[PDB]
This record gives C-alpha cells, structure tokens and sequence, in this order.
C-alpha cells in the first residue's frame, strides 16, 4: 500500500 | 454526549494520556467530547483529533482488508461453500468502519469547517474530509460509490486551492495533503498519471523552497518529501 | 446475550476470522457466546477462548502500567499538581480490566470447570482461573487484596496437583502452568525463592523426559522450557 | 517483565 499521512 | 459533564481541558488532558497508553478508541471519544464543547481547536488539539481517529480507522481498514481477501478467495472456483459467516463478519467490520467515518465527517460538518478561517486550520479539516470520504470509497460498491468518490475529490480540491494560494510549497500540511490526494488519484480515481504528476510537481516545488527553512522545519518537510519519493518509486 | 441468536458453529467460525483480522475484542465476544451455549469446549475451542481474552486483558494491563507510572510520578516531591484526571483515567482503565477478568472468571464458574473431568481440560481451566485472579491481584490495593491472592494461589495449586498426577512432565499445559505459577510466586506472592525452585525443578524434570517425544512434541515442550530458562536468567 | 503463556 502507498504512504499517506 | 457521555463526555458532556467533563471539562474541555480535562478531555484534552485525558486524550494525551490515552495516546501515551495507546488507547486510541478512548482518545477519539475524548477528542469528540472536546469538539462538541463548541470552541475552535488549537493546532495541537487538531492533531490530537486526527491522530486518534486515524489510528481507530486504520485498524478497521486493516481488518476489513483481511476479511475481504478471505471473502474473495471463498468465491473462487473450487472453493468449498462455508455459509454466510465470512460475508456477515466482513459486513460487521465494514459497518463499524463506516460509522467511524460518519462520526468524523459529522464533527467536521458540525461545525469545525465552517468556523475555520485561517488557511492552516481550513486546509487541515478539508484534508480530513477528503481522507474520510476516501476511506468510505475504499469499501463502497453500490449506487453511491461515484458520489462518495466525488465528495472526496471535492474536499481535496478545495484544500489544494487554498494551500497553493496561502501556504509555502514546503508547508507540512500542504505536503501531506498533496501526498494523500495523489494516493486518491492512484488508488480510488483510477488516475495513476495524475497521481504521479502531482507527487512529482509537489516534490520538486518543495525542493526549490528548502533553502528558506530552519533546521527543524527542513527536517519536517524533507520527511514528507521522502514519502512522496517512496510512492513515486512504487509507481514507476 | 447478544450472541444468543447465532449458531455455535458460526460463533467458532467467526472467532477464527476475528483472530486472523487481529480483532481480539470481537474474538472474545464470539467465544463468550460459544461458551454460553452450554456445551463443553474442544481443545481447539479452549485455545480460541484463551487467546482472545489473553490479548484483550494484555492490552489493558499494558495501558494500566503506563497510567500507573504516570500517576506515581505525579505523587513525587517537586511534581506540579495537575488535578484528578490521571487518577480518574487510571481508574477507568482499571475498572474495565477488572470487568474483563470478572467475565472470564464467570465463564469458568458457570460452568466450564465443574463439567471438566479430563485432566487436560480441568488443568487448562484452573490455570486460567489462577491467571485471571493474578491479573486482579496486579491492580488490587484494598481490603480484598489478600483474598484475591489466595484465590489465585488456590486455583494454581489445584491445577498443579492434577498435572503432577495425570500428565507427563513435558506436557505443554503442565509446563505453561508451572511457568505462570512461578511468576505468581515472584511477582505477586513475594516468594522469589519459591519461584526459582519451581522453574528449575520443572525445567529439569522436563529435560529428563524429552527422549520419549516425537519431533513435533519435542519442539512444543522445548519452546516452553526456554521460557522457564529465560525467567531463571532474569532472576539469578 | 517475566514470561507467561
Ligand atoms: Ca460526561
Ligand atoms: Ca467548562
Ligand atoms: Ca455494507
Ligand atoms: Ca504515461
Ligand atoms: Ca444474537
Ligand atoms: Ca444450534
Ligand atoms: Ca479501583
Ligand atoms: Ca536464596
Ligand atoms: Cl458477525
Ligand atoms: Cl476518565
């Protein structure tokens, strides 16, 4: 999964 | 509200305690109570709200993914029939997740966004609105999926427009908003080229502004820039 | 019982799903429902019950320890007064923990222990009874602390007596019971010499019986023996 | 903390 903040 | 009888300051104090104890459901309930006092939130308080709910919904999302994968395998050729239980339990988790999202969106709508006038606060809340519609989109399969996707898009777009006008390209909120909106494009909107373009343009415009920053601000901005780079590496 | 309308087999199926999803509160609720159907539990089912509640109370214990340490620091000389909130929140977590323990003890008393006739099941449940009284003892400070400690001791002692008569010294249940009762001695009963003696005698008697075991049984027994050795290393 | 199972 890609990075989110 | 079960928190109606507790002082605002006490709710904030206990949210911090709950964070230290990794009790994120409690943290979220305390911060919901604090919001419902009706006063605007400070920067610190906004971050406590976001941390709490991010952790709660993050665990729900991870669980939903596990259950969804099991359910998908059950519907393959050669799979033995095991009855309605996998679907039922996936649905239970999904309903709880949707409830958390609806709670957050309700706080934003009553009345955090409408009273947020400063760019930093308004962008922060609109990013949250995009995020929680995005989580709803992840599990949506019905007549309303398009409308949920458009609600996420609209919130992110308003936040982007404000951030570009009012914040420097290295601002952490601006960077984190762009990171997440880029993921929206890739994972939700079926727009990988837009995702990649956004991540790259954001990275490059931030790099050009790093020279203006203190050591501490540089550390903050570069950390998020690395996440943009990480996604770009994943996608290219 | 909210689970009264769900089939026993469906509760067990969903407990396994919940485990895979790391949803231990759900797992525990499913297994409580299963127990309340009134039938005895298989070996597998007993382990699902224990896993679920161990994980729930384990998180509560970790949180309680964090909060207790903060509270202790607040009562040191030179510490600024911060009001009742730390104590209140520690008390909230404590009350929830005690509720979980009382729930488990209630299942054991109604009616798991009284219907458990085979050594493997009876020892398993009595170990659980000792464990959950031990967790109550960890947080007890009042008029009943001695009685809670004695309840833990009594349950562990009955389990030890059965296990020594009816099970080989390498049996995993026997080994795990001894491990935990030794920790009870060290951490609860202020009896470190008894703790050390128990751990060493248990280890040595197991070592002497390893030659009787299959490869798979050897792996199981030696893993727990290593935990005994680890504690001995910590304590000596 | 010591090991338990
Ligand atoms: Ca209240
Ligand atoms: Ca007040
Ligand atoms: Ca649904
Ligand atoms: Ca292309
Ligand atoms: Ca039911
Ligand atoms: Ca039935
Ligand atoms: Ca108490
Ligand atoms: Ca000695
Ligand atoms: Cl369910
Ligand atoms: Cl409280």
């Amino acid at each position: 999964f890609p990075a989110t903040v | 509200g079960a928190m109606g009888s507790m002082e605002r300051a006490s709710l904030i104090q206990k949210a911090k305690l709950a964070e230290q104890a990794e009790r994120y459901e409690d943290m979220a309930a305390f911060m919901k109570g604090a919001v419902e006092k009706g006063e605007e939130l400070s920067c610190e308080e906004r971050n406590l709200l976001s941390v709490a709910y991010k952790n709660v919904v993050g665990g729900q999302r991870a669980a939903w993914r596990v259950l969804s994968s099991i359910e998908q395998k059950s519907n393959e050729e050669g799979s033995e029939e095991k009855g309605p239980e996998v679907r039922e339990y996936r649905e239970k988790v999904e309903t709880e997740l949707q409830g958390v999202c609806d709670t957050v969106l309700g706080l934003l709508d009553s009345h955090l966004i409408k009273e947020a006038g400063d760019a930093e606060s308004r962008v922060f809340y609109l990013k949250m609105k995009g995020d929680y519609y995005r989580y709803l989109a992840e599990v949506a399969t019905g007549d309303d999926k398009k409308r949920i996707i458009d609600s996420a898009r609209s919130a992110y777009q308003e936040a982007m427009d404000i951030s570009k006008k009012e914040m420097p390209p290295t601002n952490p909120i601006r960077l984190g908003l762009a990171l997440n909106f880029s993921v929206f494009h890739y994972e939700i909107a079926n727009s990988p080229e837009e995702a990649i373009s956004l991540a790259k343009t954001t990275f490059d415009e931030a790099m050009a502004d790093l020279h203006t920053l203190s050591e501490d601000s540089y550390k903050d901005s570069t950390l998020i820039m690395q996440l943009l780079r990480d996604n770009l590496t994943l996608w290219t």
